[PDB]
């Protein structure tokens, strides 16, 4: 980055040292993605480990937020060089430790199994008590591949269940084997109670899965009902992500036909010229699937149907080439006096501050 | 075998939750304004001749995320509600925040210190002690301090008080 | 028996291979891709003359040199290896610089310190000749000498556990 500053991380589990320039001004996740570029993929469950700001003079340790900038968390000027550690995502326990032997019993694959199995049939308060003995949620089940908090966001009324495992020490960015979070895996639900709860539990919307997906991207790809898709939005969940070939939230909603996620994505400032590698925006997508609905959406918000790709065909060529005749017609009969500006403004929730500067 | 204290810091954005905290657990006051995330600190300090842990949480004023704030409150023995003299706003924003300290804990009496900071910027107080007092008299005969983390003015008091009250 | 702690540093000019070969050594893998380094620190347990020696390692920065850091690992540093491209003649050039230097920090003409001519699998690109590398290892108090790929795997384990011999005498 331009403004880059040198900072000394240190990996304690491979017992190395490196010192990176890392962006300030540029999120945490960009930051964890130079060191993890830097280890030469050394590390088992990478995506579980995360930036730790080491305890300092009365101040407790906590791990750095992926989703927040690198200069929200200022650094310590003891060291000559600011010193940050990267370490696997346990939970972060009091200054008072427990027996060391009650440890390795409470965290045996069988006592583990039994406490997913509380979670799985949503025993809250059984689940409250092992983690008051000191339990650390933040583990996988083998066959199932799903951390404690993931299960949780699948079980209706999970608020209780979620509120109780976030005390409990459980990671909101923690990710399962496959690399989604609980915020991931409530929206691949739509499970609309789960997903207002992690948000409002510090959870933020847009953390990234093994492709860099943000929840709201799984959203468009699974369509459905769009409660959850609307509230990611609300929670100025961020816009644009995009895949290997280039496709943004718009395109792969255009693909399915996902009509409702179509108009919450364009109403909260989707671009509609984006265009992937092919050079295809929405609507050339739109005609190469046969999406009429969805392609009525983009024409009906002001999408122009003059763009052409790379392969120079404008959505109506693709719709001819396609075979989709009808469509083809819809975009020809299309007329600027259709076109309708979106009414109003819209509305977003007071849950955090946006990351950078306001004057 | 020392007592546990968990006290809370609880205000709107800009007060000095994070300078007072500082200048308390460290003796240092920064001039720097870094918003605040979220924050744990531990002293040991000798309140009525006793060893006492404090375990200070110095929470966002700017942030608001409920399920974390209810989490914070479940949790916290002792409460200190910071606002400004110099700034109106975060005056008003109090009243609120009792209400939800007593809604959750689902009892009228917990450990609780009314804070004006900034005491030392005379000049620029917008708010008068009166309102301060008048406010705590309000809320059951609250504990009330004017405090500057700047000048080190009753910045020891606030939580020495806090102990004392879950003490008894 | 008892595990003694062995600091070392590898220092030289940029591009010469003192990742790779510090990488080689320890993690076994070699890196096609060059990042210049600011300052890296490898921790390893090896056996050398039949004892268990903890090797830290110092890798250096060719490139964009800090002064305090070159200060402080040369103080600490225990023993040192200059590293040079055998393809690129300004790399063995700068070497001698880097060894009075070593000596004037450490304040004594014997330092525990091996020469070590890297990339000697490409020797269709080679510009230093061997007997240059030995001719100055010999002006060096003769010092040792070694050429090395950290690609192919020549000579890696030799450069650290020759350190650690000087450093036992
Ligand atoms: N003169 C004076 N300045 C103060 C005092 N307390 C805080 N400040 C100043 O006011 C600013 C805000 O301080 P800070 O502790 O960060 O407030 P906060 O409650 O932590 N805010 P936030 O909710 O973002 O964490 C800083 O620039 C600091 O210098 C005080 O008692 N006197
Ligand atoms: N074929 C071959 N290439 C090598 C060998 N050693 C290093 N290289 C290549 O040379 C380049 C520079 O490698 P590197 O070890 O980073 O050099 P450096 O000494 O670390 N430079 P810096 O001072 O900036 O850290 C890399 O592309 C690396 O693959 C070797 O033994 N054989």
């Amino acid at each position: 980055g331009a403004s880059a500053v040198v900072v000394r991380v240190g990996i304690p589990d491979l017992q190395q040292t490196k010192c990176l320039r890392l962006d300030p001004t540029a999120p945490v996740w960009a930051a964890k993605q130079r060191v993890l570029c830097a280890l030469n993929h050394s590390l088992q469950d990478a995506l579980n480990y995360g930036l730790f700001q080491p305890p300092s003079r009365g101040r407790a340790g906590k791990f750095l937020d992926e989703e927040r900038l690198l200069q929200d968390y200022p650094p310590n000027l003891d060291t000559p060089l600011p010193y940050l550690e990267f370490r696997y995502k346990r939970r972060v326990y009091a200054q008072n430790l427990i027996d060391d032997k009650q440890f390795a019993k409470l965290h045996t694959k069988a006592n583990l199994k039994k406490f997913m199995d509380y979670v799985q049939l949503h025993s809250t308060d059984k689940v409250a008590r092992l983690l008051d003995k000191g339990l650390d949620p933040n583990f996988h089940d083998p066959d199932s591949g799903e951390c404690p908090l993931s299960l949780a966001a699948q079980l209706d009324n999970a608020t209780d269940l979620l509120k109780v495992l976030r005390n409990g020490g459980a990671h909101l960015d923690f990710r399962t084997r496959d690399g989604l979070t609980a915020v991931h895996c409530a929206t691949r639900q739509r499970n609309a109670g789960a997903l207002t709860t992690l948000l409002d539990l510090g959870a933020s919307p847009d953390y990234k899965d093994s492709r860099g997906l943000t929840p709201l991207y799984h959203s468009a790809l699974g369509g459905g009902d769009a409660r959850c898709c609307e509230l990611l939005l609300h929670d100025h969940a961020q816009l644009g992500t995009t895949d290997e070939n280039g496709w943004q939230e718009i395109h792969q909603a255009c693909r399915f036909g996902h009509v409702q996620h179509l108009e919450h994505l364009l109403f909260y400032g989707a671009n509609m010229g984006a265009q992937n590698a092919s050079g295809n925006t929405a609507l050339h997508i739109c005609a190469l699937y046969n999406q009429e609905s969805c392609a009525r959406v983009l024409l009906y918000r002001g999408a122009n149907k003059d763009v052409r790709n790379y392969n120079s065909q404008t959505a109506f060529q693709v719709a001819i080439i396609a075979g989709n005749f009808e469509l083809a017609e819809v975009i020809k009969t299309h007329k600027d006096s259709d076109v309708v500006p979106f009414r109003e403004t819209p509305s977003y929730a007071k849950r955090r501050r946006l990351a950078g500067p306001s004057g | 075998h020392m007592r546990e204290y968990k006290l809370v810091v609880l205000g709107s954005g800009g007060v000095g939750k994070s300078a007072l905290t500082v200048q308390f657990v460290q003796g240092i006051f920064v001039e720097k304004y870094d918003p605040t995330i979220e924050d744990s600190y531990r002293k040991q300090v000798e309140v009525d001749a006793q060893q006492c842990m404090l375990e200070i949480l110095d929470t966002a004023g700017t942030e608001q995320f409920t399920a974390m704030r209810d989490l914070y409150m479940k949790n916290g023995q002792g409460f200190a509600l910071v606002y400004s003299i110099t700034a109106q706003s975060t005056f008003n924003d109090l009243q609120d925040l009792r209400e939800q300290i007593l809604r959750v804990k689902d009892t009228d009496d917990v450990p609780m210190i009314l804070v004006g900071n900034k005491c030392d910027l005379e000049d620029e107080r917008v708010v008068g002690k009166e309102q301060g007092q008048n406010l705590a008299r309000q809320w059951n005969n609250c504990a009330f301090l004017e405090s500057s983390a700047k000048s080190k003015i009753n910045v020891n008091e606030i939580f020495y008080d806090l102990v004392r009250q879950i003490n008894r």
